[PDB]
């Protein structure tokens, strides 16, 4: 009976932060560079005309 | 917890939207990085003991008072708990890198760690120094791009502790 | 997600991911492109899938739109189709995720209580998701239709 | 019904303990009826072999008084 | 917890006095309202699931954003948690009405609700509006005499939340 | 429990022999049939409620006295326990089918079920009839090969109860 | 194995296996053929692996075979090689199983107590296991070496 | 298009459309579905039309793809076939428009100066468009073939 | 000017694309309304003088000062110019309704018309009122289906002038 307060009311959700999208992440940047190469290869797979 | 896929799913679920071209591009980018992530995770898993040994060696070389009598890492219990915390940080950094998302770092590492350490008298700056030494050791083992990626999660831990 | 389940399973045992789980993640990452193509195929046709599943549902269960039925009325029928569209969106989510985790977290946990508070019959939900399964697997090739039918079957089992 | 008398052996597979464990492996206990499903499931999940279960308190087949 | 009779008893026990005429008047008032309280509690017990249905329907009609994507009550899990919270509020209000005392709303309900809801991001204003919605539905159900009595406890819950 | 692979591992371990040609033949036989098992298990998972409902309808139609007053399955409680038992039987038979071994039925189904039913007064023959009903209903769903495979474990359950 | 872990994880939640777990089992049975090929290769090279592993251990640690060493004598050296053969068999079992669970159940639980009672030096175990790993990986190709060396690494960590 | 032409003619004379112009528009919109199916058919077989028309042209005019010809080489042959693709797309536009207004606005006005600046022979263009006429009208039914042939005649006459 | 068909053709021409299923859908949509547009255009042409009579009478009844000494419609010449302008607007709205597009309203009518009226002294609010009167008069003659279509072009003229 020292305290009637709730020590753990709930846990704050961590589902979404504010900012830091991690799309500027350098290896994400490298992947976005590589998908461009893949799209270009698919484009050159089409007939030349 | 969240990974990159789940993060895109959640941002398109809050809006009640089906996936657009932008979401498919984000999913493609993650699927492209997946091979590098798995390679780095396997390398770190094979070398965890080496990383902990080297990082704790630098930490205790720079902060010898931590292992001199009376220091926070002075007893076999407290030394073992120190290297166990370093192993925890390495494991959860590897999880986070494999997920591509730092939510696990907040949920399963940073939550209450600061006042855990403050209630135990664990020095937080020396823990951050240990994390930086761990980052330096890991970068040499996983290669340049994986080193840059792994530094993000190590720096997330360091900033959350600081 | 596949990576999320692997990480959580490893965490529960306080260990690094084993080469088996890393190989599982490697295969999932490899099949990500096929998964995205299937998800786009189901997304581009969502209006048709919803319309045809609603039709098939209301021929196979006329009581739902019959008087005394939960879907009686144009407004309640629109809510019915809106729920079908929710679940089709969750199915595409689970396709790209590689598991039913988004489906379970968004549309399966507490769904019995929600539909009971809504007075919605669960056999009706099961018949509706079976209708969606038929329509959506009709749009896909055999290999992709099987893997989409797996998510639809999980949804039907979770509603039943 | 209200009471099962259960004699069970629970061996050890995960580890060899410093403790004696003669207490916990071979035992007989009284588990009340609506605990028995969970208790039996837990005993089976630990790897034990349920040697016997008996009725002691109630009468099988009773409708009321359960 | 504490009811009207126990409240009178404790008030006189702290003073160490036998019951005076005022205490017997208070006990008479509670005994007189007892039949009304029992009838109201029986009606609410008979129609609780109904009450929750119309109250939730009214609240989500007045604020459709709560159950549409992006709203706090948007998912099956969060919709079910919303309904469960409303079931708490209705049942504990009925307990407090039958007791004639708001103490049980203090121990079992209002202690720490603000902290839980602000930790979860549950909108307290919308929860108060749902409590009001239950108040209209329950008051219309119980009748003229009991509606005023049950309003006391519903507004006590609302004021504790807000 | 042990699956087929762990079964052959244990059998070759008990003599302390390395895997012969026959052991690898057994393992190839299991891995060849694994994909059929995965379709069978997914199909059964999709239709567990349907299978249990059809099997219970068949059992209580062939034995109407079980659910009429005086029968072992006469109450909501005892009927619900009966259909819970059939649900567990079906799911564990699916497990044993995926594993390719009847061991899990020994460790987690038959481990004290016999004398539990005996002390309860549950009729064995009726439970066998229910297991056979699940067998026919499940085979008609999973096709010829998966039907034979599932039936093997169903008769294991029946003979364990018999 | 992987199937048993999936089953026990599903039974812990009292559910059927999810489409993700079924897909994991599908990948496992797909990898089964390569796993048996690797285990067959190590099973064929029994005596070679044992012979070079023992020779490297005895040259690297002469004290074990020297007077006062734990393996001094023909019968004690034979018991040493017999333990090596046990552990190589366990590693083959682990290769077929897809995980270190058989190694864990037969030769890792209570190994330190056993070797304490036998007065067997644990570092000698670690070095013998490392020598076995080197020989086994050498006799293999580039691909098989990784997955085989993972099990030897686990075993050495268990001894260390 | 037909409607644009009628409206522009009425606007020049600052009047409303006559019964004749309205009747022309009514007969135009009455025949929209069949000309629209014709455009569908030509769009479906675009790659086959370009392939066969280019083959026919280069068999009839080998000097174009021989050294010194304008279309010699893979790149210049591809530019030739791409011009054919341009003109086929214009023909589909003209079919749905009901007149050759898209064809004239995009591919006729100024074509002489353009192809003179490109050293492209005009008899080569007329041979190419007649090849495409033959190939495309081969696919369609007689009345639709005649309709499409009228547009290809307009184009050949514009180039010649 | 461009009609609806050439609007689609231009959309696909700038992209270098053959007609999609959506392009064919838009073309079918324009072809379906063609008989309706032709009927409405014929009705409007047959009743242009009547429409102008009604709309101008309404405008001069609602704004009498326009036709009083000193007003912009005060003379025979300026009144005739007013009704001439109304005939302009009706005829060009009919052109736009046949075309299924408002491009001709932009190029032929609304271009520089605001500055022209400002320089002339023509009240532009009164002209928008006259156009609204014309819309109302035309909608009754052409019928609800055609009225909804003609209202779009009358509104385009009014918004461009406003
Ligand atoms: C009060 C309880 C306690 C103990 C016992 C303890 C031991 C301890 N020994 C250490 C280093 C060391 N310890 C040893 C001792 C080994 N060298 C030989 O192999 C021998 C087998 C063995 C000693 C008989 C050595 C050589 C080092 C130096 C490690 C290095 O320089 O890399 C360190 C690292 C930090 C430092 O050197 O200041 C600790 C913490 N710490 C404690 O808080
Ligand atoms: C302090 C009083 C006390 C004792 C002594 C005791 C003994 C005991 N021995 C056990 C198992 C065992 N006991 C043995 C020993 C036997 N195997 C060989 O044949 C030998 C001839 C022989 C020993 C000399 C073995 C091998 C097991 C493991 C059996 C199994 O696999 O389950 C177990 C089961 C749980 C466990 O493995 O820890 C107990 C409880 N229990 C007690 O409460
Ligand atoms: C993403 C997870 C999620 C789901 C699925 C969801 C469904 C959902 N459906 C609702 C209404 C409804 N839902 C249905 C659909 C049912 N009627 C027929 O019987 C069918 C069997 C069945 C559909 C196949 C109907 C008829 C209503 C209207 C009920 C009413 O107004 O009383 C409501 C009440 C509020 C609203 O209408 O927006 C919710 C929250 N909400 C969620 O957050
Ligand atoms: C004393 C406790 C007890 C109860 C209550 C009980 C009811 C009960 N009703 C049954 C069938 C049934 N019960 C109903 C009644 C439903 N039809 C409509 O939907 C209504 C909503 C509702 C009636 C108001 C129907 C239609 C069946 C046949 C279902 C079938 O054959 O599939 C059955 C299955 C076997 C049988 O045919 O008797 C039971 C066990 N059994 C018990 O031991
Ligand atoms: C995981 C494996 C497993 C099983 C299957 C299992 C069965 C089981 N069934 C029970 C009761 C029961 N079981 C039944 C089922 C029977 N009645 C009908 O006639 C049928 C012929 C037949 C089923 C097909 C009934 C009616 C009861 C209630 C008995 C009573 O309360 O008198 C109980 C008593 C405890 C409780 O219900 O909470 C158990 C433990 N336990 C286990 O650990
Ligand atoms: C299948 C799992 C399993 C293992 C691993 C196992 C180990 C084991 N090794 C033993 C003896 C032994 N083992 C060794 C081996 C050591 N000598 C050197 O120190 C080396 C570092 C090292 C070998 C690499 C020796 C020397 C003995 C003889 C012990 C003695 O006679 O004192 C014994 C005593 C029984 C016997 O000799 O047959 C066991 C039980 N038993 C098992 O059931
Ligand atoms: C300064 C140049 C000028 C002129 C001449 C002029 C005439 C004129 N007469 C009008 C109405 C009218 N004008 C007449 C006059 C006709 N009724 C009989 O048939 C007679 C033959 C004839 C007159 C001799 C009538 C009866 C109306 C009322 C029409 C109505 O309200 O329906 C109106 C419409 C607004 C109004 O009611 O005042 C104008 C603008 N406006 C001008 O700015």
């Amino acid at each position: 009976k020292q305290s009637a307060e709730v020590v753990v009311p709930s846990f704050k959700p961590v589902t979404s932060p504010r900012g830091m999208d991690m799309s500027q992440t350098p290896l994400m940047l490298q992947a976005m560079g590589d998908i461009a190469e893949a799209e270009q290869e698919v484009a050159l797979q089409k007939p030349l005309f | 917890m969240q990974d990159a896929i789940t993060s895109v799913i959640n941002t398109y679920d809050v809006q009640g939207k089906y996936f657009d071209t932008s979401a498919f591009d984000k999913l493609k980018a993650y699927y492209a990085t997946g091979e590098l992530r798995v390679r780095a995770a396997g390398t770190i898993s094979a070398n965890a003991a080496t990383i902990i040994k080297e990082a704790s060696a630098k930490l205790f070389s720079n902060q010898p008072d931590l292992v001199r009598p009376g220091g926070n890492a002075y007893t076999t219990r407290r030394y073992a708990a120190c290297v166990r915390d370093m192993d925890y940080f390495l494991r959860y950094a590897t999880y986070a890198m494999l997920a591509g998302d730092t939510s696990i770092l907040d949920e399963r590492v940073l939550n209450g760690l600061k006042e855990t350490y403050n209630s135990l008298g664990v020095p937080i700056s020396s823990t951050v120094q240990g994390i930086q030494a761990m980052k330096e050791v890991t970068g040499s083992l996983v290669g340049s791009g994986a080193a840059k990626e792994m530094g993000v999660y190590f720096d997330y831990l360091s900033s959350g502790l600081s | 997600s596949v990576v999320t389940k692997a990480i959580v399973s490893a965490d529960a045992e306080a260990r690094y991911l084993s080469p088996g789980e890393l190989d599982r993640i490697r295969g999932f990452v490899s099949s990500g492109e096929r998964r995205l193509r299937v998800a786009q195929t189901l997304t581009e046709s969502r209006e048709r899938i919803i319309k045809q599943a609603g039709d098939q549902l209301f021929q196979k269960r006329p009581d739902l739109v019959s008087p005394g039925g939960n879907a009686y009325g144009a407004e309640r029928t629109a809510s019915c189709l809106r729920d079908l569209d929710y679940y089709l969106r969750l199915v595409t989510f689970g396709i790209v995720a590689g598991d039913v985790t988004p489906i379970e977290e968004i549309g399966v946990i507490g769904v019995k209580e929600m539909y009971r508070n809504l007075e919605v019959p669960l056999p009706g939900m099961v018949e509706a998701v079976k209708a969606m399964k038929s329509v959506a697997t009709g749009l896909l090739s055999g290999d992709d239709s099987a893997e989409v039918g797996y998510y639809f079957d999980y949804l039907a089992g979770a509603l039943a | 019904t209200r009471l099962f008398k259960v004699t069970a052996l629970i061996p050890s597979y995960k580890k060899v303990r410093g403790g004696r464990e003669l207490q916990n492996t071979y035992f007989t206990k009284l588990v009340e009826y609506d605990r028995w499903f969970a208790e039996q499931q837990r005993i089976q999940k630990q790897g034990g072999k349920i040697l016997s279960v008996k009725m002691v308190a109630g009468k099988p087949g009773l409708n009321t008084g359960v």
